């Protein structure tokens, strides 16, 4: 368990590890936005 | 205290994350707005230091 | 003119999908077979025929759902919905295993209709019908196994079930009971399939790596007009490369493609013969000379005898639950077993 | 032997001698053609592949 | 004609689909949740695999008397 | 010129019957010695104690085998992963008793196939081609290396490698099924899809190209004689073949570009074989396939079986009977 | 727009990152952004693993791969391998997470706003992919940084707290390494060792002194090589053998990183000194040896004399001899007789296992450890079942060793494929025929017939 | 007994996912250098 002063932020911590993939998906989204120039 | 300071830290980080790339990408925005981003960076550093000091004081013996 | 000419003109018109005269046989049967599989894997159970759960409604996933074969008590009945077993009563028809017969019977005619469609389109456009002999291969495989194998055995119960894990069970079952890997026909089938895969890869890399420089950008894909007269790759360079690397190479572009057509179809047609042989229990199981020597000499051992022992273990430990209608009861003291485990 | 940890599997002087003999024979043959190289600042080039003769 | 590339855009298409599709989805949900599928297809319920009397698997043993055998095995 | 320059010019010449190259220097001796040892051992080798329990197994023709059941037995279990060359045995008889030839053949063979890939690249470079055929050849090499070397490394003994025989392959397959539950690993399904799709596309492409031949022969000669070495003609007739493919299935699915077509043909089976080789390599470290045993229960708590349970029964039957005299303790770790 | 379209550079959208080869301003931003992503993942994973910690189970029963490294470095671990506090892990995660923001901002700036090329306003930070002097300078600089990192690890091991030692006299504990080995014979016999069984190449390091001495020597070598490659330029024998372009350098790096991945995976599988078994779990051989030891102990307690008991084949049920003579455990585990673990060494004499010590010198803690390692062998399935393939669903555990080995082995193979592809393309493009065969001057047509 | 964990996780994941396309839309509207 996290130190008592930060236990409230547990749901955010449970989501951080996966953020680095959303970047890879965002690259494709950006490419599709400009219509695959 | 710790939790309110960390909440302010999170809010400031969210605002900076949303705003910075828009300013950087658009031509001329970073040049004109190159006076408040320094203030926000100083606030960010100050929040980090304050959180560190408060956590150290609370945890130390 | 008459009705026949008008209908014939309508059926061969240019639409989104070609219909043709064979469409009447093709579309309904294939649609019904697909719908039957989709509803069977979703709602129907195998509790009363196999003692298993095989639907999503019971708790199975994509890899464990199936449409199982009918019960063994119904040997080779056609299992019609109005037949003397169900007598209407859709529920009893589903419970005794009529969906399997439904799927297989309408699907065979679907395959026949697809072959007829290939013939019809080839005649319409005016080219030789070679894609209809290549499809006859898989037709032979399907007919052979899914119909001839059960028809030579006791009942429909010993047929493959339309599912993912049921096919694995079929593979292990035939290996355990027939020694199917030792048959000299599955060997030639394996050779054909692997040779087909090899041929597909070597050609596409050979073709892709001898392209003529017909462009200016690194993306060589956009350097080919939809169809020109010249070839896009160098035949001489490929011939030189493969004759200096491997020692032998192609030089005729028609023989190459005929070989590509010929290999896998020959493999499939060869395996069908072995399956038809297994249908009558005419298997290739024992080497009599090695059996005699091993019986006389208790020190002669090869990998053959080890495989034989493995088959014995499979049979003994699988038959009890694989055939629930036989009421097999094997006490722990008669089951074959090695040391420790 | 088998479980010991000698360098390159060498357990005798003759093995080392013959390894030296091999590397050195091929090296002498190579130096017979590439032995007159110089490090002066005029034998260099500006490109991806060295086409400057020898 | 009128290909999918601009069929996907027609507003009337979208509104009629929004009217129609949820009715089918809810109909399927109610089909499962009411328990009517168990009766249509004869699939046993999670508490119906074994009854108080029969504690073994109900396999069918006869060809021409499957109706009576199944009627016995289900409830009777 | 010098002697070294003449030697180098002869090695890299593109005028010999078979290209040599610098990779050929490693290629030819290793492959030749592996071939010689394999032939001699397959014909006239004595029985080998594979399991380390002093029960030798015969594998050669002269000891009462045929072509189907003959093999070259893997090395002994007592050796493990130790290096066992000829000069480490007290005599040649002891070397043959413990399965010496297997290591020699396997090692020189793997070096040979790696040099084969290198030589393919080298000739592609010398001929002015594009250098991506050895990449395609890397997949069978990857699979062979995976089995022969990687599986023993993970399991800790050369005796668990695939025997160099026909029935030994079946034995290896059956034991692997019993112990690791392949056929439930998605990478094996990828490999099966790869081979089936490769055969499908080979047949389809051959049929389409053969059907679209123009008329140059009439009746009394094989149609193959129409093509001449060096002729200029794209490998189809666009109208007939494209219309046939666009009418057989929905019109949206038709490859009008030869480049993209012959790229897809190359890509599919190669990726399949890469994935199945990596599946074997990962299963070498005890990361098995899906487990679905006793996963369906009724309300009370009793277990209702599925097909996976029948597969499990077959696996148990295979497992309890393999290497009957080799185990002493309840777990096969 | 120019420089971001196919019509001006080729390189269609699915290979668009190849447009940065000759644009040295945006490449810096891209590489910095990937570095920031790496730091972010490290911090986030540390925090996530800390949030789910349970103080009862061992670390290998909770699916952690990140806490074990910090524990091995000597943070929050006590005697025997028990976790006492998790504050240092929280601090490490927080520091990484904070530094990630600075790295990401720098990447974004240098990539989206900074100058496209640095060869016009910052001559120091400029290159041409063909100036050998500049490439050697960059290599030497970053190499000196690597050497400094290795020396930092040595300093941490020697003065700043110490490291966890699993061979410690009295159970695993944190201790200062005060006498590192510096004799080059030992280190370079580790380097020049055969990789087969019994030797193990560099995986076989089995004490902390050798580890510290090796990292010392690596630091020294890296510093010296960095200075050398900074102050010199490539010699003649190197100029005529290499290809001087960016893709060639990429392929060179790819091959080495693939080799490193293979080596790391085999470290994770076989070693138990840098990967102590109290944190990662028993190795492959260790479970089988533990099973044999446990059953020997039970049968001896029942009353048997376990030295002359004959097995089914007559070879020895509990004890036998290795092909070189040492006394080893019997059964199918005769292949793993090279094992060395801190809980077995008390029973080993000058010629293998000791009969008298086995007879009347076995302590209960060894028995408990053997039972635990026997029942926690590294076997499992994809959906985390654990056990042999023919087992039922009761436990939920897969060892971290298997995960690490499989993952980095997969990555190593695919990066070897990278060496092949990128290197072949680099050389073909350098020669000048990567676009296709020149139809006007086909080289094959001017060769002697075969 | 409310199980706030699932609601919090869903809200956090939704916000994180929506963050990116929001900045893309903002850059597109302001006629930025996409
Ligand atoms: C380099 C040459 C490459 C060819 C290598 C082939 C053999 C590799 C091998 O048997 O590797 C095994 C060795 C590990 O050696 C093991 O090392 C162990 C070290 O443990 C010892 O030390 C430990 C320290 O605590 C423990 O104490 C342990 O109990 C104790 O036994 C033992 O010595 C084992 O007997 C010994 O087998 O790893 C290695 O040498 C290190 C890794 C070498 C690089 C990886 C090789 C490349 C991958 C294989 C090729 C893949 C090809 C397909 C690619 C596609
Ligand atoms: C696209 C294909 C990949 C997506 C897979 C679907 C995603 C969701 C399903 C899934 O993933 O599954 C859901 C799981 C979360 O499920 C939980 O997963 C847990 C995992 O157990 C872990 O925890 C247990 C005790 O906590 C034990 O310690 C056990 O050993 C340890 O593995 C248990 O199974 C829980 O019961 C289960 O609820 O997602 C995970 O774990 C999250 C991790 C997934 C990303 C991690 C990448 C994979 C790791 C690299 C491996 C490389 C692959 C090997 C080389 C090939
Ligand atoms: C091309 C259309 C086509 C074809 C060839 C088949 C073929 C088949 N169906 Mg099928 N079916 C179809 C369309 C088709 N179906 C459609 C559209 C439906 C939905 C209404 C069904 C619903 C259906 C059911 C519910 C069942 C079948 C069954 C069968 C099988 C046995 C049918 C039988 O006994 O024939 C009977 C033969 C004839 C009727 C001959 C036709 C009569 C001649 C032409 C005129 C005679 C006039 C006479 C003097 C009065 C057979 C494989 C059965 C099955 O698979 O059992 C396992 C079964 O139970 N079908
Ligand atoms: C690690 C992954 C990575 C990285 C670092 C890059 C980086 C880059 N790519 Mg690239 N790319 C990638 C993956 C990546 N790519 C993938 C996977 C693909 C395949 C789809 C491509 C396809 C591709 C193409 C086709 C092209 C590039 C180009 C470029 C360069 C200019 C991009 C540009 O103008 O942005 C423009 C984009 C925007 C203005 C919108 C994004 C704004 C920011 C970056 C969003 C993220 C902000 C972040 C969440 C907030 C952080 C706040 C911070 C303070 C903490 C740049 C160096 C271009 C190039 O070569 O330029 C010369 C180009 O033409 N890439
Ligand atoms: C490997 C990392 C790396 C490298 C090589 C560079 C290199 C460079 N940066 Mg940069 N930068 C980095 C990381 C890096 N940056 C990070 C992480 C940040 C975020 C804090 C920045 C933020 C940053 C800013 C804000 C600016 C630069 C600038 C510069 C250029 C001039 C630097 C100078 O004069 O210092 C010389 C130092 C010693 C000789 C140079 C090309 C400047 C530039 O190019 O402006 C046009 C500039 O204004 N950088
Ligand atoms: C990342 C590690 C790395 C890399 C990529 C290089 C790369 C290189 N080194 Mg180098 N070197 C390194 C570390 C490294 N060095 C270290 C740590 C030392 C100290 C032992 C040296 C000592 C060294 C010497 C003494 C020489 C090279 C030379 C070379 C060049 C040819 C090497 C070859 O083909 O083999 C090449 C540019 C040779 C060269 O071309 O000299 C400039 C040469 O003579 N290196
Ligand atoms: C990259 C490659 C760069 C080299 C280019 C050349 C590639 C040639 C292909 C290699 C084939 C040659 C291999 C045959 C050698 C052999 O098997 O040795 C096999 C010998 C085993 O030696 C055996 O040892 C036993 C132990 O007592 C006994 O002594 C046996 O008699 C003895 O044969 O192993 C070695 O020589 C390994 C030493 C070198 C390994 C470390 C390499 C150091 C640099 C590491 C970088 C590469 C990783
Ligand atoms: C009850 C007895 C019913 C018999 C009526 C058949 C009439 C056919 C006349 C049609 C006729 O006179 O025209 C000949 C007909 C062509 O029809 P058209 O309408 O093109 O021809 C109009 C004129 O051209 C001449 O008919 O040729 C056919 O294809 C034959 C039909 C196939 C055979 C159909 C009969 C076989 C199926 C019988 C159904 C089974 C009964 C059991
Ligand atoms: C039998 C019968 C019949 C018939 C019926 C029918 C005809 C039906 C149909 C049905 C149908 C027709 C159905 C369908 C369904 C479907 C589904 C169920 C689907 C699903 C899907 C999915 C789920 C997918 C998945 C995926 C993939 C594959 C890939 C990608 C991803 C995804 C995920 C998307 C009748 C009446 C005659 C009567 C008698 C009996
Ligand atoms: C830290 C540590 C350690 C270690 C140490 C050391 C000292 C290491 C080293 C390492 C090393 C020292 C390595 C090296 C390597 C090398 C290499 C890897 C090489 C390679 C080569 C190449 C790659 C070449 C190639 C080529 C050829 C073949 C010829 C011509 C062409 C070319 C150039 C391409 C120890 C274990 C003690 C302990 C733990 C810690
Ligand atoms: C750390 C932190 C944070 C966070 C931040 C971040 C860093 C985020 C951003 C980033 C993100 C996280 C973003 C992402 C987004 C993404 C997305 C959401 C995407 C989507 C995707 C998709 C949907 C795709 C699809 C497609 C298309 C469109 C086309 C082509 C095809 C495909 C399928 C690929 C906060 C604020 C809480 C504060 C605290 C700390
Ligand atoms: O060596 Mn060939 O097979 Ca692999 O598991 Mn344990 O070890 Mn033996 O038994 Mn089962
Ligand atoms: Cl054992
Ligand atoms: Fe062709």
């Amino acid at each position: 368990r996290l130190p008592e002063a930060y236990v409230v932020f547990s749901p955010l911590v449970d989501v951080f590890p996966v953020i680095p993939v959303f970047f890879l998906l965002l690259a494709f989204v950006w490419q599709a936005a400009v219509g695959f120039r | 205290m710790i939790t309110a300071l960390t909440a302010l830290f999170v809010l400031v980080s969210l605002a900076l994350v949303v705003t910075v790339p828009v300013a950087l990408a658009t031509p001329g925005e970073w040049e004109t707005s190159k006076d408040q981003f320094n203030k926000i960076f100083q606030l960010w550093v100050g929040l980090v230091v304050a959180i560190a000091t408060a956590d150290g004081i609370s945890t130390a013996i | 003119r008459g009705l026949f000419d008008l209908v014939d003109d309508w059926l061969k018109r240019d639409r989104f999908v070609f219909v043709g005269w064979s469409g009447i046989l093709l579309f309904p049967t294939a649609y019904l077979a697909a719908g039957g599989w989709f509803t069977g894997t979703t709602f129907v159970t195998s509790w009363y025929t196999h003692g298993l759960a095989s639907s999503y409604l019971e708790g199975c996933n994509f890899l464990t759902a199936a449409v199982s074969t009918p019960a063994n008590s119904m040997g080779h009945s056609l299992l019609l919905l109005w037949g003397p077993e169900a007598q209407g009563d859709f529920t009893r028809w589903c419970q005794i295993g009529g969906l399997w017969a439904f799927i297989a019977l309408h699907g065979a005619f679907g395959l026949i209709g697809f072959c007829l469609r290939q013939f019809e389109i080839a005649r319409l456009v005016g080219i030789r019908p070679y894609n209809a002999i290549a499809f006859s291969g898989p037709i032979a495989v399907f007919v052979s196994v899914f119909l001839l194998y059960p028809l030579g055995q006791a009942s429909w119960f010993f047929a493959p079930s339309f599912g993912v894990a049921a096919i694995f069970r079929f593979l292990l079952f035939l290996q355990g009971f027939h020694n199917w890997t030792l048959n000299p026909f599955h060997m030639m089938g394996v050779a054909g399939i692997l040779g087909g895969a090899l041929l597909c890869a070597i050609h596409g890399a050979t073709v892709e790596n001898t392209l003529f420089e017909d462009g200016d950008a690194a993306n060589t894909f956009r350097a080919f007009t939809p169809t020109q007269s010249e070839e896009t790759y160098s035949m001489v360079t490929a011939n030189r490369f493969w004759s200096q690397i491997f020692g032998v190479a192609f030089s005729n572009k028609r023989w190459l493609h005929f070989f590509m057509l010929f290999v896998p179809v020959a493999g499939l047609w060869t395996s069908s013969i072995g399956i038809v042989g297994l249908a009558l229990n005419l298997r290739a199981y024992d080497f009599v000379s090695q059996e005699l020597r091993a019986a006389e000499d208790p020190e002669f051992e090869t990998f053959y005898t080890k495989n034989i022992l493995l088959n014995e273990g499979i049979r003994s430990w699988m038959a009890a639950q694989d055939q629930p209608h036989e009421n097999f009861v094997f006490p722990e003291e008669v089951l074959p077993r090695g040391n420790a485990l | 032997t088998e479980g010991t940890n000698e360098w390159f599997g060498v357990d005798d002087i003759r093995v080392l001698a013959v390894l030296f003999i091999g590397h050195y024979f091929i090296l002498s043959l190579w130096l017979g053609q590439y032995g007159n190289a110089t490090e002066d600042d005029d034998a260099d080039f500006f490109g991806e592949i060295d086409y400057t003769g020898s | 004609e009128r290909p999918f590339s601009d069929i996907i855009t027609s507003v009337r298409y979208w509104i009629i689909h929004t009217i129609t599709i949820p009715s089918l989805f809810v109909s399927g949900w109610l089909f499962i949740s009411t328990g009517l599928a168990y009766d249509v297809f004869g699939t046993p319920r999670p508490n119906e695999y074994f009854t108080q009397d029969r504690q073994q698997v109900p396999l069918v043993n006869d060809r021409f008397s499957a109706k009576q055998e199944l009627e016995d095995l289900t409830k009777g | 010129v010098s002697l070294w320059e003449r030697f180098c010019a002869w090695i890299t010449s593109t005028e010999n019957r078979l290209y040599i190259g610098w990779f050929g220097c490693l290629m030819f001796p290793t492959l030749l010695t592996a071939t010689s040892c394999f032939i001699i051992a397959f014909i006239a080798a004595p029985p080998v104690d594979i399991d380390g329990i002093r029960e030798p197994v015969a594998g050669s023709l002269l000891y009462g085998n045929n072509i189907i059941s003959g093999a070259v037995i893997p090395s002994s279990n007592a050796i493990g992963m130790h290096f066992y060359p000829i000069w480490e045995a007290a005599s040649v008889d002891e070397w043959l008793y413990n399965g010496g030839p297997y290591q020699l053949i396997v090692l020189h063979f793997l070096l040979g196939v790696a040099s084969y890939m290198g030589r393919e690249w080298e000739l592609s470079y010398r001929l002015g081609m594009r250098p991506w055929i050895f990449v395609a050849f890397s997949a069978p090499v990857a699979a062979a290396s995976a089995v022969f070397l990687v599986y023993p490394i993970g399991q800790g003994s050369f005796s668990d490698g695939m025997p160099l025989g026909i029935s030994g392959t079946f034995n290896f397959m059956l034991v692997f099924q019993a112990e690791h539950n392949i056929l439930m690993h998605p990478f094996h399904m990828a490999g099966v899809a790869g081979v089936f799709g490769g055969s499908l596309f080979s047949a389809m492409h051959g049929s389409l190209v053969t059907s679209s031949l123009i008329r140059e022969t009439t009746e009394n000669e094989s149609t193959n004689y129409g093509y001449k070495f060096g002729q200029e003609e794209e490998t189809y007739n666009i109208v007939a073949a494209h219309g046939y493919f666009g009418r057989l299935i929905f019109q949206y699915a038709s490859f009008n570009n030869s480049r993209a077509l012959h790229f897809f043909l190359a890509l599919w089976p190669v990726l399949g074989i890469w994935l199945t080789a990596m599946g074997i390599s990962t299963m070498a470290f005890n990361l098995n396939g899906f487990n679905f045993n006793q996963s369906v229960v009724d309300s009370q708590g009793r277990v209702i079986n599925t097909w996976a349970d029948i597969i499990n029964r077959a696996d148990l039957g295979m497992e309890v009977m393999h290497e009957r005299n080799a185990h002493n303790f309840p777990l096969d770790l | 727009i120019a420089g971001r379209d196919i019509e001006s550079t080729g390189f269609a959208w699915w290979s668009g990152n190849a447009r940065l080869i000759n644009v040295s301003g945006k490449l810096l931003g891209a590489h910095v952004a990937h570095a920031g992503l790496m730091v972010f993942w490290a911090g986030a994973m540390i925090l996530f693993e800390v949030s789910h910690f349970v103080p009862e189970k061992p670390l290998y029963e909770q699916g952690f791969i990140c806490m074990q490294h910090l524990a091995t470095l000597g943070y929050g671990i006590g005697p025997g391998g028990e976790i006492t506090s998790t504050v240092p892990y929280f601090a490490v995660g927080v520091i990484h997470l904070i530094s990630s923001a600075v790295l990401g901002f720098g990447g974004i700036y240098h990539s989206l706003l900074g100058p496209d090329t640095l060869e016009e306003s910052f001559p120091f930070f400029g290159y041409d992919w063909r100036d050998k002097n500049k490439m050697t300078t960059i290599l030497g600089i970053h190499l000196c940084l690597l050497g400094l990192g290795a020396l930092l690890l040595v300093a941490k091991a020697m003065y700043l707290g110490g490291v966890y030692d699993t061979w410690a006299p009295g159970g695993g504990d944190v201790r200062y390494i005060t006498t590192p080995t510096l004799n080059p014979i030992v280190i370079f016999g580790y380097v020049f060792r055969s990789p087969f069984g019994g030797d193990g190449w560099v995986v076989s390091v089995n004490n902390m002194e050798d580890l510290v001495g090796g990292h010392i020597w690596v630091g020294i070598l890296c510093i010296v090589g960095g200075v050398w490659h900074i102050f010199t330029k490539p010699f003649s024998w190197a100029r005529r053998a290499f290809v001087w372009s960016g893709e060639a350098y990429l392929s060179y790096s790819l091959a080495a990183i693939s080799l490193m991945g293979f080596t790391a995976s085999l470290y994770a599988w076989y070693n138990n000194t840098a990967y102590p078994s109290e944190l990662y779990g028993p190795t492959g051989p260790e479970a089988s040896q533990s099973q044999a030891f446990t059953f020997l102990v039970r049968d001896q307690r029942l009353g048997a004399n376990v030295s002359s008991a004959q097995g089914p084949t007559g070879l020895g049920k509990y004890l036998m001899r290795s092909p070189s003579g040492e006394i080893i455990f019997g059964g199918e585990t005769m292949r793993f007789w090279d094992l060395r673990a801190p809980w077995v060494e008390p029973l080993r004499g000058p010629n293998g296992l000791d009969i008298n010590k086995i007879k009347n010198d076995i302590q209960p803690w060894q028995e408990r450890r053997a039972a635990e390692y026997m029942t926690h062998a590294p076997l499992g399935s994809l959906n985390s079942v654990g056990g042999v393939a023919t087992e039922i669903n009761s436990v939920n555990y897969v060892s971290p060793r298997s995960w690490l080995c499989c993952s980095h082995f997969f990555l190593g193979f695919f990066f070897l494929i990278g060496h092949w592809w990128h290197s072949g393309r680099a050389r073909a493009a350098a020669a000048g025929f990567e676009k296709g065969i020149n139809r006007a001057n086909e080289p094959v047509l001017s060769m002697r017939p075969i | 007994m409310v199980n706030w964990q699932v609601i919090g996780q869903l809200v956090s994941t939704g916000a994180i996912m929506l963050l990116g396309p929001a900045i893309i839309i903002l850059l597109a509207l302001k006629k930025g250098n996409l």
